[PDB]
């Protein structure tokens, strides 16, 4: 034993589990961008050259992504940014009419996708109308009910909710945001690459903010997200729980190149004073559907990786993929945002076969919408504007999502099959490296020295 | 690490280093906790929300080393004997082997009772602040 | 009451006990100016309106301790000779009788013009904290 | 100026007038910093935009002090040799002559230099606060 | 001609209403500065110090 005497040390490097509201930051001058965009805020300034980064040495900490408490943060921080700029937007409420719909002819041509519907809109003027026609281009009107004529349609949005219309000026776009923790809380990250999503991290590290995570929305697969370092991960729960999903992490991306290869035409429409409609006004061009194509032999490598790799969990059963079993059109199609037109593509061929993972083009007819109840599944209805010319698209498909059929199946079968539907689990797959501490600068430990003799001074011990 | 130019993520190392390292560029989280790296939007407000309780935290510290009678010293000897009820009565051998991450785990229960004797040991002078020596 | 660690509703007893009793235990109250017990609604909004004017008035009380040259002492004796117009030279003897809640009534007046001579007391050092001693 | 009470509009003028005399009355502009002059609108919310920042800037300005050792006091030597590439060796001839106004742009570059000396001034205190002389 | 020179009136930006009244202004922040050197000496142990 010794004499030791009690000793202050504010200012020690210790930290505990706390939760806080982080402030966002965005990569580069994009901020000068984020002002006309959402998805971004109105801005997202930064004021240092984040993210710089120390590592801790012989630190381990208990990481977990379940219980994240930033994949809350963050769902409800895009939806609220969602509501914003969405709210002084013209409302879609006059346009609720008799539509008198009939096919929509084109040159030496009919397009079976859309129809082309009249309405009464009224003038400047409020006790004037007059007619007015457009291409809804999606087949997705209602009929009326209680008639026999087949030929009166009405728009899906006055049933349960009027909606309101996504004005030009903003933009849907994925622009990377870093997460910055506010001063006395620092954000810690696990570099260990083959961290499954749960349990110890033996190489932590602090940094200002987290990577240049950016907010896109898709289901059934993950796009333009950051790859795994080593290899193919997979992460759920608790895989022997056939609830929850799993979340795939691929080595390298199979890019998705596709596009809506018709030449539409937008118009505008004159609902009311200061208030204009966009429409699709006509095609002047040959039409050829919209599609996408995916590499067969790049996409079929995949599976055959993945296969594996699960199989390491469930060991000696063949891995079987099938074809979504049921939901609404944003999760039996993968669906995704790309040039401002929201694509539902029927995955024809990323289901299919056997894949033992013992080694023992492939093109998507995709659906188009306008009214969309978002991607948050429950709320607020938009009416995406058309956008004239065509759209093409380039993206990196970065992970699967993933769920499984239970539980009588034969005992060396299990099958496999796409999910989706919740915004939190595409961010969670990129959101899983870091925490929130907050920093609490520790007291009191016994020292050699002695109490402070009739308050003389010293410094030395 | 030893230095106090450095940068707050320069000697956070010492998360891991032993007691006697950690003790050293003490200064460098005094810096850190004041402002760090901080239409009406969500950030805009999230800028009045985190900023104010920054603030709030910073304040609660500093209040008890202006009771305790260490303020403004980043190490501070205090008139407490350590009791060994607490921990052993030989952390002067062992803290070359602790962190400061690991030494919190110990004193966890006690903490709230050492902050008594400290507030004690500034009374063991309050009480000799009426009597007698200071007729100068 | 005499004690540290009590409560802020443990020690406010003082409120009507002698100034020499109430000089004891006088932390209690230092700690809780700033904590307290503190989609948007009217809550929302009071816990940055009110929050933050607890923070601002405690630096002014801090601040004029600082230049007083009082700077985290409870208890702090200053340069200032006491001039007799402001009260009778005889309130050691008095002072068992009243409390802290009576005094303020003899000094409501003069409180802000005795502010100027602690500042001057201070400004004594002040000009001679400038120039030749400090060898050392 | 001499006197101290006086108002902050009533010693800026020293802006203009010698950098040694404009060292008296320092402490008013210590006091303005804090406050000074501060359905929902414009001036509401500016109320707590602007006076949240004052607060922080100040908190800022203290704790360098804290840290240096120069705590609580408006003037303060610290250890450290002035060297002749930040400015010439003859200042005490000069801020007879110069404004404090005008001082500052010889040292602009500088200044975040000298930061880092005056903080090493304070590990040759925080050198000796762990090895020998506690025990008196 | 260069014997002359036409003025007319002019007007439709607010802030030039304003820029004739809220010119004699400027805002600066107060900033106490960096360090200026004294014939001081380096403390001895914690001492404290009258004039110097």
């Amino acid at each position: 034993a010794e004499n030791l005497w009690v000793t202050v040390y504010y200012g020690v490097p210790v930290w505990k589990e706390a939760k806080t509201t982080l402030f966002c930051a965005s990569d580069a001058r994009a901020y000068e961008k984020e002002v006309h965009n959402v998805w971004a805020t109105h801005a997202c300034v930064p004021t240092d050259p984040s993210p710089q980064e120390l590592v801790l040495g012989n630190v381990t900490e208990n990481f977990n992504m379940w219980k994240n408490d930033m994949v809350d943060q963050m769902h409800e921080d895009i939806i609220s940014l969602w509501d914003q700029s969405l709210k002084p937007c013209v409302k879609l409420t006059p346009l609720c009419v008799t539509l008198i719909c009939s096919n929509a002819t084109v040159k030496n041509g009919t397009v079976e996708e859309m129809k082309n519907c009249s309405f009464n809109t009224t003038t400047e003027i409020r006790d004037k109308e007059k007619k007015e026609y457009a291409l809804f281009y999606k087949p997705d009107i209602v009929p009326l009910s209680e008639t026999n004529n087949t030929s009166e349609y009405r728009l899906i949005n006055c049933n349960t909710s009027a909606c309101t219309q996504a004005c030009p000026k903003v933009t849907f776009e994925p622009i990377p945001i870093h997460y910055c923790a506010p001063a006395g809380y620092a954000i810690l990250k696990c570099n260990d690459e083959t961290f499954n999503g749960t349990g110890p991290c033996s190489n932590v590290s602090t940094v200002q903010c987290t990577h240049g995570i950016r907010p896109v929305v898709s289901t059934q697969l993950l796009l333009n997200g950051s790859l795994a370092e080593k290899e193919i991960v997979i992460r759920s729960e608790n895989l022997t729980n056939n609830a929850k999903i799993i979340i795939v992490h691929l080595h390298t991306p199979v890019e998705i190149v596709c596009t809506r290869p018709n030449n539409n035409t937008r118009k505008s429409v004159r609902i009311g004073p200061g208030q204009t409609f966009y429409a699709t006004g006509d095609i002047i061009g040959d039409i050829k559907q919209a599609h996408c194509n995916i590499s067969e032999e790049k996409w079929n490598d995949t599976l055959q990786k993945v296969g594996i790799e699960l199989q390491k969990h469930f060991p000696n059963k063949t891995i079987k993929y099938n074809q979504s079993a049921g939901g609404d059109m944003e999760i039996t199609t993968h669906s995704f945002n790309c040039g401002g037109e929201f694509f539902y593509c029927n995955t024809s061929n990323l289901f299919n076969g056997t894949y033992n993972g013992t080694y023992i083009t492939i093109t998507l007819q995709c659906r188009i919408k306008q009214i969309i109840n978002m991607w948050q599944g429950v709320g607020r209805c938009m009416y995406a504007p058309p956008i004239a010319g065509n759209i093409t698209c380039r993206s990196n498909i970065t992970g699967l999502l993933l769920t499984r059929d239970g539980g009588t199946n034969s005992n060396e079968t299990e099958t496999f099959r796409p999910a989706g539907g919740d915004m939190r689990d595409n961010w969670r797959s990129e959101l899983y490296k870091y925490k929130v501490v907050k920093i609490e600068p520790l007291g009191v430990a016994p020292t050699r020295c002695k109490r402070r003799v009739v308050g003389r001074r010293r410094r030395r011990r | 690490a030893v230095g106090i130019g450095a940068v707050f993520l320069g000697f956070l190392g010492a998360a891991g280093s032993t007691m006697g390292a950690a003790s050293m560029t003490l200064t460098v989280q005094a810096r850190n906790l004041l402002s760090g790296i901080v239409k009406l939007t969500v950030w805009g407000i999230k800028q009045l929300q985190a900023r104010v309780l920054a603030v709030e935290r910073y304040l609660r510290d500093q209040q008890l080393l202006g009771i305790w009678g260490c303020s403004g010293k980043l190490i501070c000897c205090t008139n407490v004997p350590w009791n060994s009820s607490w921990s052993n009565r030989n952390l002067s051998e062992i803290w070359d082997n602790m962190t400061w991450l690991q030494w919190d785990k110990e004193i966890s229960n006690y903490t709230q009772i050492i902050y008594g004797l400290l507030e004690e040991s500034q009374n063991q002078q309050e009480k000799n602040e009426q009597d007698l020596l200071a007729l100068d």
